[PDB]
């Protein structure tokens, strides 16, 4: 309905992604027909980003209450789930950080902090 | 208005009608429904 | 010494499925020794005793 | 002396702004070395942590059991005397007698049935 | 998930469908199709106007369903790469089921094939029954549908290469190839000399092949809103899940219908 | 018209399995009625309460058998804890189709309609809950009410599977970052295997209730013998789908009650994986063997002796979780809370109830014990003390999650006492009847029989008073619910250590291994905005 | 034999097979209650000991010489209880020269009794049909819905070979002491054996549902001696 | 224009303000039959299951 | 009795089949091996007896696994693989023989043929592992052992616990000179060459063309075992009326057109259909000619069954001894398409040849 | 598999490096949940960590966990006169001397 991007930094919303139109007689393509949140993933796939992410959390190190573990997060609070240090010693506890708030694990110990983005 | 009375889809709270009756009328209405379709069967076959 | 205890569920363990089981089949050797047999002998006793009077 | 002496009585009446002090002036009062606390300083915190108050209550009271019993007999005297007024009012059919269930032990017994544990017809 | 301005844009790729009042309305036509048939079979009602209401309700129902499931797709833009794989693995577990609708009838035939009742005298198919020959029109049916299964990826390949006409006469050639086939199917139950109720071999034989002509108007169906839905510029070269569905159904009546013909038309 | 967007033109996974529950009450409290009305007839010797009518005595049996069979576990089973746990469980906001789920929900009030309308337009359909073939024609069942009950079979058949299709497709591709097919809990375990005998199931049933409505009203001569046919075949076609049946209500049970021997016992399920495979192998050998049903009807005797094997193989897999149960409960803590009550009267009476099942599957027992009363007292334990104890126990569990309002938990215990007490009243004289020689399906009785009769028709008025004090349960729970948290520590959802304090507990006081109990108090409509992350 | 009033086990026995029957359930019984006890006593266990206690043992969670022992003890039981099944499924049956034939067809609401043997030149078969009495037509001392007008009459120690069918519905003859139950299908013949070592009289009663009056359908046997059994089939 | 409205009404269908399903100015030719014929079907079916249980043939 | 053999003969299917797929040029050295093993176990049957090689064969099984359980090292493994050879063509060959021996009528036969037949692709599929890395493996396959000891209780009390003749001849030289012998052994013998071809290949080729999963990979060839069976049961009591010869070539003709048809496929959809056309054409062959070589053998020689059936499990091994190998140097060598191109042609040319077997001359 | 010569040195080490009482008593409730009861220089390291905690109630609750573990009541009256020392330095005071 407005201006179309052409990389994943000039997208300020689903207003930039509705693209060009094909020509009559030919299969359209699709970088020439998609709007939704599908054209959003093509355009992150032809430069190397991934839009949504399968990263497990860190289990290298634990968490103290000087240097606590940094999830970071969109929303005031985010679920994690503990295994261990060795990630998968301790079985599996669920801790819900908050902004105002640590998670601290009552098994291990490890202390989670939030990054509010 | 996220609460603890509102994912019902009846109301509980601040109402005309006391909720008591609405709650006896189900389990009344539920427990006599069998006894309609005995009568009807029997009123339909002469016996009493 | 007694400062130094090591083992104690394991124990317990082993004296709660020890008894379980002398339990059980103390209560499974009367149903068959008290309530099955002395049946099956009252039966056949009766048995033998139908027959001789229509042998006389 | 009076804020802590006798804890055991008192602790669950006052409010959560006057909870918050006696804890926070027991926090000031332990960095000291022992054997300088008063006895009543000591049984304070053993209350105020372990101590059967708050979230260390039992799940059933001495009070709740004679309850729940007296609740259960009271729930089994009303189907009692629901069951009764069904059993006044019965179609008793004429075999259900004694003088017929006598008569039937006759004919069991000319053909003997039952030569094993018994036969009886009577139940009245 | 540090892109710049990521919080415009939802941040999890599934579908969070709108409220729609179609599953309420095919229940509601569900029920009057129940009542209204099993009261019609036993007087009650007279007039065979309202079982037909019922029917035409239920199908409009279904294709109401497909409307806002086709505006959803290629308008909005909401089917990432998660939700084509759900949907796939949604038709496969329809598909299944469907399957095993046919095997229950192939056990009722071999429940009676081998070991046939006292009152027919013991043999298939009975004396004063004439089968179906299967050196007729029966085999034409067979070859006409290894023929459409031919001729449907060869149109697939040509949505591939980008060739838009090669793509339209396919489809046009196999909806005409399984036009014939039910045309083959409606002549030779005009043709025939032995009903429904003459025997158990008319109950089982005209209830394995009478479910393959229902499921065999959907392909016509199916494949008549493939080459309308390609028409009109629906499809790209590589975001089509209506002719994989559709092929994925053609193939397993074909197999199926090969079974039929084996276990129906040559053994006896 | 925000009504009409909400709770009739719906998409949300959780705001269905409210309406599932207010469904299952009332095709549970019908049901109940209808038994009631049964054991006030088998009393005493004569015609009682129906003055001489032996037809409508099979119509209640039959209505009796099929509002809570597929009215009552079915729904409360996969409707309101399958939709509403499923998803917040795994990690995900809602389900991959919801408009099949709003469509398996609608599906079932048109189908209580048919069932209710073919006990009113005629005399009725006492088949029984087996529609057998030769009876259920139309010389001896002559009108609109045997047809109108097998359309009551097709619309739920239609919502299972349509359910079935969902489950399986949500748990493989909506999951969250780190959550492997090897770190589910145990309940999307059960609904997952329970998901697959249904698609593998139905097809059959549905297939022969067609063919039996084709053969009434088509004269296609199926299941005549005068024209080629043998009834026998539609007893197949039923027992394929008879015993998978069972066990569809059994297992989402089962898998309830490892979270209760979690929670109030503060120790893990001893062994997951051998949960795992042994639900697995439960699922997979019920399908093996369905002929034990069918005994008498003259089978050969080469097929007897396999039937016999396949069927006592099902005790091993059983055992291996009735021992985990035991070696969970061992070591830990135990606080007896309304849920542990109801988890320990389900670990004694369902194996009473499935004993007995090892006495019935043999070939040479069944000339004695078909056909009995010995049967009937064998699935209430498995069914009445088995489903809905576990029913109970996941109300009295989850509900304060989900409503966010508390319970009396005095009423709760007596409520438990009097259905235990009149439970184990009523199903326990009928294996003495059984025994000495009572059939099946008869409203008047040789005057023998009396005695038992009479005390088995005791504990009904028993266990509908604990129906009711359910009810009232439930009105003190919805008023006046927020001050009942502060009567008893039964609120409380794990009870602090030894050495943990109680003011370190007051910050930390929800310790899980799952999603569920860290939820707020009333669940948020989009729970998940940031995906979870796990190890 | 004759329902008792408060029963609690099988009724007499006058059959071999029987007999069988209830020696092979009392076998079972055995491991049966030894696993009850064993589960009882555990729980009781658990609830004596372990009931709100101040150590948990959050650490005990693996076992393997354990659950090699819940999988392999469990097989051994079953296999013992199978053994004596399958000899007796295989062992008892009609082996050597059956003796009688009495075809029991069973029609809508009553019974139908011929006797295939004692048959004349011009087919002059005996054959009875078998209702049942009603309650006000009872003379004094008759049980009431188990009693008939005619009742089939056999000899003792006589192999008797049962044939069983229906005209209309499924129906099952069951007498409870012979141990004899098989169904009526309306297409097929069953068959059966029994034999009775002592005199009496012997009731019975359907199983299968057939419609309004299935409560209202008995069996009864007489087992009377040789010389009254050729008494009795010459005035029939 | 050409038949490539495809590049038109995917700036309708967002940005409409109405549910999907009555966006167009088409869906009053097959919303108003459906409903009607609904409403005729389903009083239909309640007519003759309450004329069935009172015995009432045609 | 009638039902022991039965049961003998699924069971050792089973657990070789299942044996044959422990996740553990070893897999070809178990066929090779057990070929040079086949025509000795004939010989024996011919004067030892059935039952002695039976059971010393049925053990050595138990002792491979005993093998692979334990040790881990490359010539522990090899070991292993081998004595899987000899153990499983022994009771293959001795069971497959007493079962033609004790049923004689030829339906009878058709119909236990087909079903004992179908323990392989059940093996497979009814327990993929046997004794895998996790305890919870002897918690899938403890259920079924029990159901086995079950079931084989009652072949021994019905036979040694209730009611209670040698012959010499068929040379092996003299009987391979036989064409009918000939025609059924490449009759079983290529369409085994197709689906051992096709088996290793097609996760090489699928991962080149679509980049391939690990799951998709297994899920792609698993509907095969189900065609198999399926079409083993079916036609094992469908196949004598029609006639075995038609059966025979219907079904090299359905695996040709199958086996060809797979390359143009471009998704799994389409990959699913051909796999269940090759596994139903593949039980189509084999439960024709299997029964059809005894009936040869007492049509034209005297009644001994171990030297034909010895050539017929010669035919069957041969398949998986060469052609994995074999696959492998023809695939980025010609191409996958011309490889499956070659064998659909050449399976569809041999077709005619099974004309000859509809009426064979008398002896 | 671990010895009793090794639990016995890795619980020393954690309760060297305890830095709060949320940690303090984290580690001791874990450590009273094996089937070894703890050493008595274990519990020497435990009372030390618990007074550079800073806390009262911690170090008297100790005391009364091992009157539950222990097995009969001759061990509890050993252990209480090998941690005399470590008492009447501290100052700490078991509960049934102070009826609380
Ligand atoms: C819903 C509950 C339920 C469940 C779970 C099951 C499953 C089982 N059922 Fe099923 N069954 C029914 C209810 C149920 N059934 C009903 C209603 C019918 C049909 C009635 C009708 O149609 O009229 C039926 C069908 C049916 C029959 C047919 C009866 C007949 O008509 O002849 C029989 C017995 O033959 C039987 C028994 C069993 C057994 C043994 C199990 C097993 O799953 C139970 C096994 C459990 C145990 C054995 C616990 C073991 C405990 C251990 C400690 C292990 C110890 C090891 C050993 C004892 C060796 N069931
Ligand atoms: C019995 C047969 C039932 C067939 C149901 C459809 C089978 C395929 C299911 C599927 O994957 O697609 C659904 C569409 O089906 C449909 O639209 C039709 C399903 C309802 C058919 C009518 C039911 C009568 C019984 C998705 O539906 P969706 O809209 O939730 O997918 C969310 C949109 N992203
Ligand atoms: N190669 C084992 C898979 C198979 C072959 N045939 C049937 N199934
Ligand atoms: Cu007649 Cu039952
Ligand atoms: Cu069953
Ligand atoms: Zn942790």
């Amino acid at each position: 309905q407005f201006k179309t991007a052409t990389s994943i930094a000039e997208v300020e919303g689903l207003e930039n992604l509705v693209g060009p139109g094909a020509k009559t007689g030919t299969v359209p393509t699709d970088l020439e027909q998609a709007t939704g949140l599908e054209r959003y993933e093509l355009l992150g796939k032809l430069e190397g980003i991934e839009v949504f992410d399968e990263t497990p959390l860190e289990a290298v190190r634990k968490g103290t209450m000087k240097d606590p573990i940094l999830i970071d997060s969109y929303d005031d609070y985010r679920y994690v789930g503990c295994t261990g240090v060795p990630a998968d010693s301790h079985n599996i506890e669920w801790l819900k950080p908050t902004t105002e708030k640590n998670a601290r694990c009552w098994e291990c110990g490890s202390v989670y902090k939030l990054n509010f983005l | 208005d996220v609460g603890p009375y509102s994912n019902l889809p009846f109301k509980v709270k601040n109402r005309r009608v006391p909720y008591a009756v609405p709650h006896f009328l189900f389990f009344a209405i539920g427990m006599g429904i069998p006894f309609f379709a005995c009568y009807v069967q029997l009123k339909r076959s002469g016996s009493i | 010494s007694l400062t130094r205890i090591q083992g104690s569920v394991k124990r317990r363990i082993l004296t709660d499925i020890s008894v379980g089981l002398t339990l059980g089949f103390g209560f499974a050797s009367y149903w068959w020794w008290g309530v099955h047999k002395p049946t099956v002998a009252h039966r056949e006793n009766y048995y033998i005793e139908l027959a001789k009077k229509k042998k006389a | 002396n009076a804020t802590v002496t006798n804890l055991e009585k008192r602790w669950e009446d006052l409010p959560e702004t006057d909870q918050k002090d006696i804890i926070s002036q027991l926090s000031e009062r332990q960095k000291l070395p022992w054997k300088d606390l008063t006895l009543s300083e000591k049984k304070a915190a053993w209350y105020i942590s372990f101590g059967e108050w708050g979230p260390r209550r039992p799940v059933h009271t001495k009070e709740d059991k004679l309850y729940i019993f007296w609740g259960t007999v009271i729930g089994i005297v009303i189907s009692a005397t629901i069951f009764g007024a069904f059993r006044y009012n019965r179609n008793v059919p004429k075999t259900m007698n004694r003088e017929w269930q006598a008569a039937s032990d006759e004919y069991l017994k000319s053909k003997n049935a039952e030569p094993f544990t018994g036969y009886s017809q009577i139940q009245s | 998930m540090r892109i710049q301005n990521r919080e415009n844009l939802q941040l999890f790729p599934f579908h969070l469908v709108t409220n729609s009042p179609w599953p309420l309305t095919t229940s509601l036509a569900l029920m009057s199709l129940a009542l209204t048939l099993g009261l019609t079979m036993h007087g009650y009602i007279g007039n065979h106007l309202w079982l037909f209401l019922a029917i035409s309700l239920v199908l409009s129902s279904i294709f109401l369903w497909v409307r806002d499931v086709v505006i959803e797709g290629t308008y909005l833009g909401d089917h990432t790469i998660a939700v084509r794989k759900g949907l796939n693995i949604g038709f496969m577990l329809f598909v299944l089921s469907e399957i095993l609708i046919f095997a229950a009838l192939f056990w009722s035939y071999f429940h009676s094939a081998m070991g046939p009742t006292i009152e027919i005298g013991c043999q298939w198919p009975p004396v004063g029954i004439t089968s179906i020959k299967p050196t007729e029109l029966p085999l034409l049916n067979t070859i006409i549908l290894l023929a459409s299964g031919a001729t449907v990826t060869w149109a697939h390949h040509s949505i591939l290469y980008k060739d838009r006409q090669g793509t339209l006469v396919g489809l046009f050639i196999t909806t005409l190839l399984i036009i014939l086939f039910v045309g083959c199917q409606v002549l030779e139950y005009t043709w025939a000399t032995f009903t429904i109720a003459d025997s158990v071999f008319g109950s089982i034989f005209y209830a394995g092949t009478g479910l393959h002509f229902i499921h065999m108007v959907m392909l016509i169906v199916m494949l008549a809103i493939c080459y309308a839905r390609m028409y009109f510029y629906h499809f790209t070269s590589n975001h089509h899940l209506g002719l994989e569905t559709t092929i994925l159904y053609l193939h397993v009546l074909d197999i199926i219908w090969l079974f039929l013909y084996i276990v129906f038309y040559w053994w006896g | 018209m925000n009504y009409i967007n909400r709770w009739l033109f719906s998409t949300n996974a959780k705001d269905i399995a409210v309406l599932y529950f207010i469904f299952a009450l009332f095709c549970g409290l019908l049901g109940s009625i209808m038994s009631l009305i049964l054991r006030l007839e088998l009393s005493a010797p004569g015609n009682q309460i129906l003055m001489g009518n032996h037809q409508l005595f099979n119509v209640v049996a039959t209505a009796h058998a099929v509002l809570m069979v597929f009215f009552l576990v079915m729904p409360a089973a996969i409707g309101f804890f399958g939709n509403y746990l499923l998803p917040l469980m795994i990690g995900a906001s809602d389900m991959s189709f919801a408009r099949l789920n709003n469509i398996s929900f609608w599906l079932l009030p048109p189908a209580l309609v048919s069932l209710l309308a073919s006990a009113l337009i005629e005399n009725g359909a006492g088949t029984g809950w087996t529609v057998y073939p030769p009876l259920a024609g139309v010389q001896s069942h002559s009108g609109p009410s045997v047809d109108l009950a097998i359309f009551a079979l097709h619309l739920t058949s239609i919502s299972s599977l349509l359910g079935a299709i969902n489950f399986i497709t949500t748990t493989l591709n909506m999951r969250t970052i780190g959550m492997t097919m090897s770190k589910l809990p145990l309940f999307v375990w059960a609904v997952v295997f329970t998901s697959i005998l249904l698609l593998l199931s139905l097809p059959v049933l549905s297939a022969g209730v067609t063919l039996l409505l084709l053969d009434r009203n088509f004269n296609t001569s199926f299941f005549e013998p005068a024209g080629g046919g043998d009834p026998i075949l539609y007893q197949h076609l039923f027992w394929f789908f008879g015993h998978p049946e069972v066990y569809i209500l059994i297992i989402p049970g089962f898998g309830i009650i490892s979270h209760i021997v979690s929670t109030y016992s503060k120790k893990p399920v001893f062994g997951a994986i051998g949960m795992v495979y042994a639900m697995g192998s439960i699922g997979f050998l019920g399908l093996l063997v369905w002929s034990h049903h069918m005994y008498t009807v003259g089978l050969d005797v080469d097929s007897r002796a396999y039937f016999t094997s396949a069927t006592m193989v099902i005790a091993v897999p059983t055992g291996i979780k009735i021992f985990s149960w035991l070696a969970t409960l061992y070591g830990g803590s135990i606080r007896y809370t309304t849920p542990m009550l109801y988890a320990f009267a389900f670990l004694f009476l369902f194996t009473v109830g499935g004993l007995s099942g090892v006495v019935l599957s043999n070939a040479s027992l069944d000339i004695a014990f078909h056909d009995t009363y010995y049967v009937i007292g064998h699935f209430h334990y498995v069914l009445s003390l088995g489903a809905v104890f576990s029913l109970f126990a996941g109300y009295y569990y989850w509900s304060p999650l989900i409503t966010g309002l508390y319970y009396n938990n005095n009423l709760a215990n007596i409520q438990f006492w009097l259905l235990f007490i009149g439970t184990n009243v009523t199903f326990f004289p009928m294996h003495f009847l059984g025994l000495n020689g009572m059939p099946r399906r008869i409203p008047d009785y040789p005057d023998a029989f009396a005695g038992w009769n009479a005390i088995s028709s005791f504990g009904s008025l028993i266990s509908i008073i604990s129906v009711i004090l359910f009810a009232y349960v439930i009105y003190d729970q919805l008023v006046n619910g927020l001050t009942n948290k502060q009567l008893s520590t039964n609120s409380l959802f794990k009870n602090p250590d030894f050495i943990e304090s109680n003011i370190i507990f007051n910050d930390n006081s929800i310790k899980s291994s799952s999603i569920d109990f860290l939820l707020t108090s009333p669940p948020l409509p989009h729970t998940f905005n940031t995906p979870a992350i796990q190890s | 034999d004759v329902p008792t009033p408060w029963g609690i086990f099988f009724q007499d026995s006058a059959t071999p097979n029987m007999e069988g029957i209830i020696e092979l359930h009392n076998n079972i019984m055995f491991y049966l209650v030894l696993i009850l006890t064993f589960v009882s006593y555990i729980l009781y266990t658990i609830i004596y000991n372990y009931s709100n206690a101040t150590i948990v043992h959050k650490y005990m969670n693996h076992g393997q010489l354990i659950e090699i022992v819940w999988t392999t003890l469990p097989a051994v039981i079953l296999l013992i209880i199978a053994f004596p099944s399958f000899i007796l499924l295989y062992l008892c049956d009609e082996v050597i020269s059956p003796a009688m034939t009495i075809k029991a067809i069973g029609l809508q609401w009553y019974w139908k009794y011929e006797y295939s043997d004692f048959i004349n030149d011009d087919g002059e078969i005996v054959e009875f049909e078998s209702y049942v009495i009603p309650e006000e037509l009872l003379e004094d001392g008759q049980l009431r819905l188990l009693d008939v007008d005619a009742s089939v009459v056999v000899p003792v120690d006589t192999h008797i070979r049962f044939i069983v069918s229906s005209a209309d519905v499924i129906h099952d003859f069951c007498v409870p002491a012979l141990g004899v139950k098989v169904d009526a299908s309306p297409g097929r013949l069953n068959q059966t054996s029994a034999l009775i070592q002592r005199e009496g009289v012997y009731y019975g009663q359907c199983s299968e549902l057939c419609g309004v009056m299935h409560s209202a359908m008995p069996i009864k046997i007489e087992a009377v001696s040789l010389y009254e059994f050729i008494n009795w089939l010459d005035e029939q | 224009t050409a038949t490539e409205k495809i590049i038109e009404l995917q700036k309708f269908y967002q940005s409409t303000n109405k549910p999907i399903y009555a966006a167009h100015p088409r869906s009053k030719y097959y919303l108003i039959p459906y409903f009607g014929l609904l409403g005729v079907s389903v009083a239909a079916t309640l007519f003759y299951t309450g004329r069935a249980c009172f015995g009432i043939k045609d | 009795s009638r039902k022991l053999i039965l049961f003998i003969v699924f069971l050792a299917l089973l657990l070789d089949n299942m044996l044959l797929t422990v996740v553990v040029l070893l897999f070809a050295s178990k066929a090779t091996v057990q070929l040079i093993t086949n025509p000795f176990i004939g010989l024996l049957t011919n004067r030892i007896g059935y039952p002695i090689p039976i059971f010393a064969g049925f053990c050595i099984m138990f002792v491979s696994t005993i093998m692979f359980a334990f040790s881990s090292s490359y010539a522990f493994l090899l070991i292993a693989r081998s004595l899987q050879g000899i153990g499983s063509s022994c009771s293959s060959v001795a069971g497959m023989g007493m079962l033609a021996s004790v049923y004689t009528d030829d339906e009878e036969r058709g119909n236990v043929m087909g079903i004992a037949l179908g323990g392989l692709a059940m093996g497979v599929l009814v327990g993929p592992p046997f004794g895998s890395v996790l305890y919870e493996f002897v918690g899938k396959t403890a259920p079924f052992l029990v159901l086995a000891a079950l079931v084989l209780l009652d072949g021994a009390i019905q036979l040694f616990v209730l009611q209670p003749e040698s012959q010499k001849g068929t040379p092996l030289t003299t009987l391979l000179k036989d064409p009918y012998i000939l025609i059924a052994a490449g009759s079983i013998c290529f369409a085994n060459m197709g689906i051992a071809m096709l088996e290793p290949a097609l996760p090489i080729w699928m991962m080149e063309t679509m980049c391939s999963r690990k799951w998709q990979l297994g899920v792609a060839f698993l509907p095969a075992s189900i065609s198999y069976l399926i079409g083993t049961n079916i036609f094992g009591i469908l196949a004598h009326k029609m006639g075995r010869w038609l059966c025979a070539l219907l079904g090299m003709i359905i695996v040709g057109v199958s086996i060809l048809c797979i390359p143009f496929a471009k998704n799994i959809y389409g990959l699913i259909a051909p796999n269940f056309g090759v596994g139903f054409a593949i039980g189509m062959v084999d439960s024709s000619m299997m029964p059809i070589m005894g009936y040869l053998v007492d049509l034209r020689h005297v009644s001994v069954y171990g030297s034909v059936y010895a050539i017929a499990d010669v035919a069957f091994c041969m398949g998986y001894a060469i052609g994995p190998s074999a696959g492998g140097a023809i695939a980025k060598a010609i191409g996958f398409p011309w490889l499956m191109t070659i064998i659909g042609i050449i399976d569809i040319l041999f077709a005619p040849l099974c004309f000859f077997l509809r009426s064979p001359p008398a002896k | 598999e671990e010895t009793y010569e090794e639990f016995s040195q890795r619980y020393e080490k954690e309760f060297d490096e305890a830095y709060d009482l949320f940690e303090v008593q984290r580690v001791l409730n874990n450590c009273f949940s094996y089937d070894i009861v703890p050493s008595p220089a274990v519990i020497g390291k435990a009372l030390n960590a618990c007074r550079r905690v800073n806390d009262y109630a911690t170090a008297v609750r100790v005391f009364e966990g091992l009157k539950h573990k222990v097995e009969t009541k001759e061990q509890y009256d050993a252990y209480l006169e090998e941690l005399k020392d470590v008492r009447e330095e501290l100052g700490i005071d078991l509960k049934e001397e102070l009826f609380p």
